[PDB]
């Protein structure tokens, strides 16, 4: 590989790159709280690295060339298909909340390789511990059963307890019909079919679960949706936070590292979440996973190991 | 069994009377069969980290073909100079005890009687 | 519902879209290509090749030299008298009995 | 856990059973299954939840119990005979103690009650060091001491491990303890031979331990613990399947495989000394292992089980881990039967 | 028509605790 | 007998290295090849075997079952390349390695000159069938049926193992050609009786006997065709050429031993015969039919007389042929109408001519229409079984009544009556399958001609 | 370049192909020179030269 | 060659060929030896089988 335990033996620890400024931000908010700008903002006056939010196609995006893949052969959902049909026969609800938890746990993990690996911080957009609020609304608005919310619980709790929680978690309030009046003005038609309740039970989630529970294990940062357009205020208050609270704390080279050679082997990170509960919305059966698979070998540079593919232009592969 | 033999020098892989014994030939099909499995290695190892199985590495194919007949041709020797102790205690035991082995009297099938059985 | 699951396809005619289909493959020429090796090599190869290998065996299981020698035989112990076959196979000068 | 702790630990895993495979004094043969014990303690416990505490407490309490069941015996022998040599126990009361420390140290039924139970509550490369290297320095006494086996006792053991891990093996659904009862079954085949041919006996161990060695590299390389994880290893990487297939088609004791040459070297050996009824028993009962280990094909290669969306995710990453010697050791549990007469460098 | 693949009924046979 | 093994080894690199078109045809033509080279075989001489090495040899027995099994491999793979051609194509030259493999492990099971190598390729063959059949089967029932396939059969062969290695250390040798000349009689007593059942009844589950013969139509019905094939046609064999060559050490024990199994397979050709009668699934009609008819095989190897042991090998490659060609008739309807219900494609002779007679004159050799070598081999038990007792004339012509019932039964059934009016995808038949076809038959009808190659070692 | 990422495999390790050759050519040419060590101490101990 | 696929069951049966002709060298023990077949040497002849 690259890092290994011996690279650890022979001086490769990770709190000699790790300084005041490596900090792990997530941004968070409803639907239209316009929170990108804010998180890309903070990440540049910071000098931290930022990460947009995982869609889809966010294994895509840093597996192959980067262009995103046909959804055959990623996802098998749609975003548009939810906000149209939100209670659609074919289970698309809970099969694109589980793919997006699997690729904002992808993404979480790449976060962490960055911040271990270089000692920059990271600035996140609705990570893996605020995921769950788009599954809580979805299933207090029917668009789910209550096994799917099972699976999701059962994938969560074998998965989000191998990881650290961020340093600083930034939430944005911004209410329930100034997001509609945001959505209206954006534009996009299927967007425009987002319910009231939905929205409602979001900010519910947020606000009643989501924030309660990570004032704990981390310092939390909220904003309205005009004190947030200042990004020096809010890097102001993230510069002068004394980080006393959270797990963090009690890391040291070894339990860093033994993250570190976790967040690197991504079929570990993305163990769990195909666990075999045969859940009607997610499981794919034989016939469609066996030509799905053989279809997404035949795409180009996917037949082989990354350095391996002669039609996309590998060479030396006899001494390789 | 003949674990009293190779106790009065211990850990010996190849004695000194082993060469007394002709080595295997380098075109033996016992080392040839070795090669072929230090190729079905390299296959194979080609296949588990999804390399293309024929073409990718082939100085690890060759290292997994040369490491395989290298062991193997001592194995082989190891092979062949336990069996020569084997038949040589045997013999050497025959020897000292002739009241054991009787040399037998063969008879011949006119004066030997075997009772015949008929299909019908 | 029910998983997510192809539907059943449809069993393919290989006369549709190639009705000189030999029914080897869907290429024509890969499948008139199978046809005339199937042909060639088994009925114009083996079975032309074998019925008249296995018609000229070299007296297969020497039956005929059997018969010849039996010929031989039999015109010798006609003309000195001897019978055609003796009931003992070997002679009794040559096996000692087990006595009583 | 710190590497460098990691290797030194290791290293005296393997410091204690090579102080039991080296030494001639009963003293440092106690001595070594101490060390032994005491540096595999934190190789169970590496993750630290409490199926690794209860199967380090169960792993202590039977090893220990053995340990002192050791020293009794040893003392009963420096009691009958005034001296230490690790060779033949000079009292029939010595020789049935150590049998049964060693028969708990290697699990063997009716001792076995701990393996699936400790392998269940383990990781995947603790369960390969306790299932293949905690097997060698009891063998090595066994080896060692076999002038004063009582032969009732051990073929007791052997043939009642032998029926216990076929009957244990057909009601799981976890690798772990499939792979634990195969490992009571084998020890069972392995103490069988032991006062006809101990040379047979070691190449039971050796094949078993190449075996053995293969199944615990798949199941790490595929992260896979039950069989219906192990199902959706088509979907994943198909040359996993075939290789599992085959491996677990050898350790069945199928021809023309390599794990069919020491049950065929056992009988071949056990009808030598006038013993039939006894191969025909055991390699009858071998059939139970054979049935699991084809229901564990049949859940992974001969059939496709359904798999789940988020498979189309990993099918962009490969495997980086170290998948070590996988297929060295594919290769030796498979085409090994043509060279069947190397058997003779264990002699 | 085509060949038969293990269902969900088939494969949660083996997904128990034990067999 | 390496100039067989090295090609068929060469067909694997032959199979992996063609190019994606041409994985049926060269594995096609090079089986061929083999096949035309397979005739070298028959250098045989009436009173040596054809003795190659220290490791095999060729005796009048083992060289027909040669030639058909070396015959068998571009006919299976001709069968097969047509329900496999929507498969993956490394999964495609999977199912071709399997072919190709068990051929390697059939040709150096007849030819082994010592016993257990015999039985380490004989129980070899179990993996490359247990793959076919458990991995390209159509149903869901071929699971238990490879189930049932392994553990009937090393059920009966690993005591065969114990017996095998007590002879090795008895006689000192498990050469067979060494056996021949220090034989000596097995005498009546307990330990003999369990060693002539452990030498005997993993080929009785092998051939198969009555009574052990529920592995059989579940694994050859759910098999695909290529291991229908190859089960029908060779697998069933091994069982009897197993007891032809280890009936020599049987005796005197056997004139007493074999009565409780003639009896099973003198009223086993009735039972299965009368099952036959009554199939609703015409592959469950040819896999008893197989039954029924591998039970004379197996009385006239108990009875062992000369006139019987020419017979059991002329009908066991009768057999091999017409049941072969039996299943690839019930395919080439399965694979356009997708069951195997035999009362479903009813009055086919109104659409397929040329297939219906195809059909017509296998069950003409179904049913042992003279001069075919199926009534040279039932002739031939049936005056053997004859001598052995003069009342199993009843039983041997009761059995040929019912045999000539269901054979004509099956025809009339699939091809005569009414065409079934709901079925309108009833292709005309392919030049593959009617090739298939004659390539089954032909071989089988010119046999009647020159019919002294296939009556085995004593001739 | 085509891979947004750079393979860990993308260039060959020349360290490593070397090391793999050159160990590989050291193994055949210790072979030779012990098989023909062998078959001289073999002449030499049964006087067939 | 462009059809160089078409010559690995051919010469491999090639190959076969040669190793039963060249384990028939081996087991000449008793070539001229036999008391069915011993005879004398016919002139320029060394051996009565290969
Ligand atoms: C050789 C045998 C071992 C080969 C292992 C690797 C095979 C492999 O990778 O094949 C792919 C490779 C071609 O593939 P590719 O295009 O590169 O990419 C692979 C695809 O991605 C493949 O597509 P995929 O992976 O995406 O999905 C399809 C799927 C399909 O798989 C499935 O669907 C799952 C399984 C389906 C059901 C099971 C079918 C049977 C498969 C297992 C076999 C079991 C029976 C074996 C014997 C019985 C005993 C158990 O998986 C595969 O096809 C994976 C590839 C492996 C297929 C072949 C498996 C070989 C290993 C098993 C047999 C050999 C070892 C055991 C032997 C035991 C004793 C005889 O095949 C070859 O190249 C074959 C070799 C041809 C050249 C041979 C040259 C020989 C030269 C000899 C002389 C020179 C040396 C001299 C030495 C001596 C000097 C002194
Ligand atoms: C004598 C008994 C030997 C027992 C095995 C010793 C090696 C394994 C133990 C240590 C270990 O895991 O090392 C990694 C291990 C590779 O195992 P792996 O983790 O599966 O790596 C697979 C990939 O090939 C890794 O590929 P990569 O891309 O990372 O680099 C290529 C690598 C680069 O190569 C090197 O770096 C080598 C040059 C430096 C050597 C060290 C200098 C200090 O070359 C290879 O790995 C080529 C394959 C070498 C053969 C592996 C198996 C050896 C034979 C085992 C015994 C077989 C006996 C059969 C008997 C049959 C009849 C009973 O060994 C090596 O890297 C070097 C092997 C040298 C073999 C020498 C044999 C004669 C010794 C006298
Ligand atoms: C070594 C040199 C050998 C040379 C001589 C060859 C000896 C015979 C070999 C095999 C002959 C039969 C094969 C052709 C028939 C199968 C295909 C078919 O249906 O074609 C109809 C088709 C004409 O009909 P179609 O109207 O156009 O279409 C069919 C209809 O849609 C619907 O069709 P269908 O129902 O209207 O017409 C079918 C009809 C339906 O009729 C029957 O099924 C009634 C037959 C049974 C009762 C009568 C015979 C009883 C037994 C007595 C005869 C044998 C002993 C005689 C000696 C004296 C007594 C000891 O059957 C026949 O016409 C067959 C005539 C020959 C009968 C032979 C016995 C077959 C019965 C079953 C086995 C019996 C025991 C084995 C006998 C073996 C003798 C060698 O024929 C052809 O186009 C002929 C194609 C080429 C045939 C070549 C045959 C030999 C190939 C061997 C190649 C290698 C050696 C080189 C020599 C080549 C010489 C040419
Ligand atoms: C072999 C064991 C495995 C079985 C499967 C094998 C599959 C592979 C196939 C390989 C190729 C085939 C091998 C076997 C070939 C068998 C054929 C063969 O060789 O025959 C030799 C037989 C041998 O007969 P023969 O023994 O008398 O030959 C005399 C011997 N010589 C030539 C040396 C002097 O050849 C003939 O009989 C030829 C006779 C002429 C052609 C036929 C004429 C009669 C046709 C019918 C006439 C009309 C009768 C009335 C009925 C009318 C219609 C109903
Ligand atoms: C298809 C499924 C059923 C398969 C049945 C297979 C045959 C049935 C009988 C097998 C008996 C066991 C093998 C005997 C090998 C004989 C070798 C020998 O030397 O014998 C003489 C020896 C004689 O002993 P000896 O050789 O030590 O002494 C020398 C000989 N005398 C005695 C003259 C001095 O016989 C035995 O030792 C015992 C033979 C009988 C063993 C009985 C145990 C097995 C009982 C039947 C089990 C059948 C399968 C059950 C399971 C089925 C699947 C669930
Ligand atoms: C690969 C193995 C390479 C072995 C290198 C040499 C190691 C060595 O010195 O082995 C000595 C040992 C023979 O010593 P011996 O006294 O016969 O052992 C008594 C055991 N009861 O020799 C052996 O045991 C050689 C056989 C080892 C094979 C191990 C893998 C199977
Ligand atoms: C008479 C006999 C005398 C003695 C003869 C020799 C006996 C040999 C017995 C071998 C026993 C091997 C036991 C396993 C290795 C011990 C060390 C270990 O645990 O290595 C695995 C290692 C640990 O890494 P870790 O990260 O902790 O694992 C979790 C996965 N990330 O890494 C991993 O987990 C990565 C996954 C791959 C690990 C593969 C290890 C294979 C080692 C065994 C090879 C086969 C044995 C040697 C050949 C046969 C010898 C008989
Ligand atoms: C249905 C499933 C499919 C079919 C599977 C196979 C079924 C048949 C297998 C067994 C065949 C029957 C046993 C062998 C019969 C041949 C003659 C014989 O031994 O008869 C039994 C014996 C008759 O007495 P006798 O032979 O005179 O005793 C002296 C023996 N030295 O009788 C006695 O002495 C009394 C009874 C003794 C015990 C018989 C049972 C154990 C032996 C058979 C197993
Ligand atoms: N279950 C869900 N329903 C709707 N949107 C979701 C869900 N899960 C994640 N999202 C994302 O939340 C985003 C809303 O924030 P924004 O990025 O400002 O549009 C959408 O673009 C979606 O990508």
């Amino acid at each position: 590989l690259q890092y290994g335990p011996l690279a650890y033996i022979l001086g490769e620890k990770t709190t000699k790159k790790m300084t005041e400024n490596s900090k792990l931000i997530t941004v968070d908010g409803n639907i239209c709280s316009g929170k990108s700008k804010l998180a890309k903002e903070v990440a540049e006056k910071l000098g931290l690295k930022h990460f947009p939010e995982a869609g889809i196609h966010y294994a895509d995006s840093t597996t192959g060339d980067g262009k995103p893949l046909p959804v055959r052969f990623s996802g098998n959902c749609s975003l548009e298909k939810f906000y149209d049909d939100p209670k659609s026969n074919d289970g698309n609800s809970y099969r694109l909340q589980a793919w997006l938890y699997a690729s904002r746990l992808l993404q979480y993990a790449d976060a962490l390789e960055h911040l271990l690996s270089t000692g920059q911080g990271v600035v996140l957009e609705r990570s893996i511990y605020s995921d769950f609020v788009f599954l809580e609304a979805m299933y207090r608005q029917g668009f789910i059963r209550k096994q799917c919310v099972d699976h999701y619980n059962q994938v969560k709790k074998v998965t989000v307890c191998e990881y650290l929680p961020p340093h600083v978690v930034i939430y944005v309030d911004v209410p329930v019909s100034e997001v509609q009046s945001r959505i209206q003005k954006k534009g996009n038609p299927h967007e425009m079919k987002i319910t009231s309740a939905y929205l409602q039970d979001i900010e519910n989630v947020y606000k009643g679960t989501f924030l309660p529970e990570m004032s704990e294990k981390c310092e939390v940062l909220q904003y309205s949706a005009w004190e947030a357009e200042d990004a020096e205020k809010v890097v102001e208050d993230i510069q002068y936070l004394k980080y006393d609270k959270g797990p963090w704390l009690d890391q040291d080279d070894r339990k860093l590292h033994n993250l570190r050679m976790l967040v690197q082997d991504k079929l570990e990170v993305l163990n769990y979440t195909s666990i075999p509960v045969f859940l009607p919305e997610v499981t794919i059966g034989a016939h469609q996973s066996d030509r799905v698979f053989q279809e997404f070998t035949e795409l180009p540079g996917r037949k082989y190991r990354a350095g391996y593919n002669e039609d996309v232009g590998d060479k030396w592969i006899w001494l390789k | 069994m003949m674990t009293g033999r190779q106790a009065r020098a211990p850990l010996q892989f190849l004695p000194d009377e082993a060469r007394s014994l002709p080595p295997p030939k380098l075109t033996d099909p016992r080392l040839a069969y070795i090669g072929f499995l230090g190729y079905c290695s390299g296959l194979i190892d080609n296949a588990i980290r999804r390399r293309p199985v024929l073409s990718a590495g082939l100085h690890r194919q060759f290292l997994y073909i040369t490491s395989f007949v290298f062991v193997g041709y001592y194995l082989l020797k190891r092979q062949d100079y336990m069996y020569a102790v084997r038949d040589h205690d045997m013999f050497s035991y025959i020897k000292s005890h002739p009241e054991d082995f009787p040399e037998k009297d063969k008879k011949t099938y006119r004066e030997v009687f075997e009772e015949f059985h008929p299909v019908r | 519902l029910r998983w997510q699951e192809d539907p059943e396809p449809e069993d393919e005619n290989l006369y549709e879209k190639n009705p000189d289909s030999h029914g080897y493959d869907k290429d024509p020429a890969v499948d008139v290509w199978n046809m005339r090796v199937v042909f060639f090599f088994g009925f114009s190869i083996v079975l032309v090749l074998g019925s008249t290998f296995v018609a000229y065996l070299p007296d297969y299981r020497m039956q005929e030299w059997a018969r010849r020698e039996a010929e031989r035989l039999v015109k010798y112990r006609e003309a000195h008298g001897l019978p055609l076959m003796e009931s003992n196979c070997f002679d009794p000068s040559k096996i000692q009995l087990p006595e009583d | 856990m710190n590497p460098i702790i990691l290797i030194i630990i290791l290293m005296t895993v393997m410091l204690g059973t090579i102080i039991v495979m080296i030494s001639t004094h009963w003293l440092l043969i106690w001595i070594g299954f101490e060390m032994n014990m005491l540096a595999i303690i934190p190789i169970m416990m590496k993750k630290h939840n409490p199926r690794a505490t209860e199967a380090s407490t169960k792993y202590f309490l039977t090893q220990s119990t053995a340990s002192m069941l050791l020293m009794m015996a040893i003392i009963i022998n420096l009691m009958f005979s005034g001296q230490w040599t690790v060779m033949k126990l000079f009292n029939p009361m010595a020789s049935m103690l150590m049998t049964m420390a060693l028969a708990m140290k290697l699990g063997m039924a009716p001792f076995h009650f701990w393996v699936p139970e400790v392998t269940q509550g383990i990781p995947l490369s603790s369960g390969l060091i306790l299932l293949t290297w905690q097997k060698l320095a009891p063998m090595s006494v066994l080896y060692q001491i076999l002038p004063s086996i009582n032969l009732d006792l051990i073929l007791t053991l052997s043939i009642l491990s032998i029926t216990i891990g076929g009957w244990g093996g057909l009601n799981q659904t976890q690798l772990r303890k499939i792979m634990a009862y195969s490992s009571i079954a084998h020890m069972g085949w392995m103490t069988a031979v032991l006062l006809y041919n101990p040379t047979m006996t070691l190449l039971n161990l050796i094949i078993y331990i190449i075996m053995t060695s293969t199944m615990f590299t798949l199941f790490m390389a595929n992260s896979t613990t039950t069989t219906l994880s192990l199902s959706h290893t088509w979907n994943k990487a198909p040359i996993m399947t075939i290789l599992v297939l085959i491996t677990l088609l050898s350790m069945g004791g199928l021809p023309p495989l390599s794990g069919f040459m020491p049950k065929w070297m056992i009988i071949q050996e056990m009808t030598k000394n006038d013993s039939i009824i006894l191969p025909t028993l055991m390699a009858i009962t071998a059939l139970l292992n054979l049935y699991f280990y084809m229901r564990l094909t049949y859940s992974t290669a001969l059939t496709m089980f359904p798999s789940t969306n988020n498979m189309k995710m990993k099918w962009q990453f490969p495997t980086t881990k170290r998948m070590t010697l996988l297929p060295t050791m594919t290769v030796l549990s498979t085409m090994l039967l043509p060279l069947t007469p190397i058997l003779s460098i264990l002699e | 028509a085509r060949q038969w693949q293990p269902d969900v009924e088939w494969a949660e046979q083996y997904g128990g605790a034990v067999m | 007998m390496l100039k067989y093994i090295i090609p068929t080894m060469m067909l694997m690199p032959l199979t992996w290295l063609s190019k994606n078109s041409m994985i049926w045809i060269n594995t096609t033509l090079h089986s061929l090849l083999i096949s035309l080279t397979s005739l070298l075989l028959l250098n045989q001489f009436g009173d040596n075997s054809l003795n190659f090495s220290l490791t095999f040899f060729s005796d009048s027995l083992s060289t027909p079952l040669l030639i058909l099994t070396m015959w068998l491999l571009p006919l299976m793979l001709m069968a097969s390349q047509h329900h496999l051609s929507k498969e993956n194509l490394a999964r495609k030259k999977l199912f071709i390695s399997m072919l190709i493999l068990l051929q390697l492990f059939l040709i150096m099971t007849f030819t082994a000159t010592e016993l257990i190598f015999f039985y380490i390729m004989f129980e070899a063959t179990l993996v490359p069938t247990l793959i076919i059949i458990t991995r390209w089967g159509n149903q869901t029932e071929r699971l238990n049926a490879g189930l049932y396939f392994l553990f009937y059969t090393l059920a009966g062969s690993l005591p065969l193992l114990v017996a095998l290695i007590y002879i090795q250390n008895t006689m000192g040798s498990l050469n067979f050609l060494i056996l021949q000349y220090w034989v000596q009689p097995m005498p009546n007593s307990w330990s003999n009786t369990f060693m002539w059942l452990a030498c005997m009844m993993a080929f009785m589950v092998k051939m198969p006997l009555y009574g052990l013969h529920l592995w059989l139509p579940k694994a050859h019905v759910e098999a695909p065709i290529a291991g229908s094939m190859v089960l029908a046609a060779i697998l069933l064999k091994l069982g009897g050429y197993g007891m032809m060559r280890i009936t020599l050490l049987l005796n005197p024990i056997t004139d007493f031993m074999a009565y409780p199994f003639i009896m099973l397979s003198l009223w086993g050709m009735i039972m299965t015969s009368s099952i036959c009668l009554r199939q609703t699934d015409l592959k469950s009609l040819i896999a008893y039919s197989s039954v029924s008819h591998m039970a004379l095989v197996i009385v006239a190897i108990l009875i062992q007389t000369p006139w019987s042991y020419m017979g059991a090998t002329a009908l066991m490659i009768a057999h091999g042929l017409t049941s072969s060609m039996l299943f690839c008739l019930a395919n080439s309807n399965y694979e356009r109408v997708h069951s195997r219900t035999m009362i479903l494609a009813r009055g086919l002779q109104t659409l397929l001519p040329l297939m219906a007679a195809w059909w017509l004159l296998a069950s003409l050799t179904n049913l042992a229409l003279p001069p075919s070598i199926n009534l040279i081999g039932e002739l031939f038990v049936v005056m053997s079984t004859f001598s052995w007792s003069n009342i199993t004339i009843i039983l041997m012509g009761l059995n040929m009544v019912i045999t000539a019932l269901y054979s004509l039964y099956m025809l009339i059934t699939t091809q005569r009556g009414k065409h079934t009016h709901h079925i309108n995808n009833i292709l005309p038949s392919f030049t593959r399958e009617n090739a298939l076809m004659s390539l089954h038959m032909l071989p089988l009808l010119l046999l009647s001609l020159n019919p002294k190659i296939i009556l085995g070692p004593l001739y | 370049k085509f891979y947004i990422q750079e393979p860990p495999h993308g260039s060959p390790n020349w360290l490593k192909v070397g090391l793999t050759l050159g160990t590989s050519a050291f193994l055949w040419i210790y072979l030779i020179k012990q098989h023909n060590e062998d078959v001289l101490e073999y002449k030499r101990r049964n006087g067939l030269e | 060659r462009d059809h160089w696929i078409h010559v690995l069951v051919p010469v491999g049966f090639v190959f076969g060929y040669y190793l039963d002709r060249k384990n028939d060298e081996k087991l000449a023990a008793f070539r001229n030896k036999s008391l069915l077949y011993k005879r004398e040497l016919k002139p320029q002849e060394e051996v009565t089988w290969k």
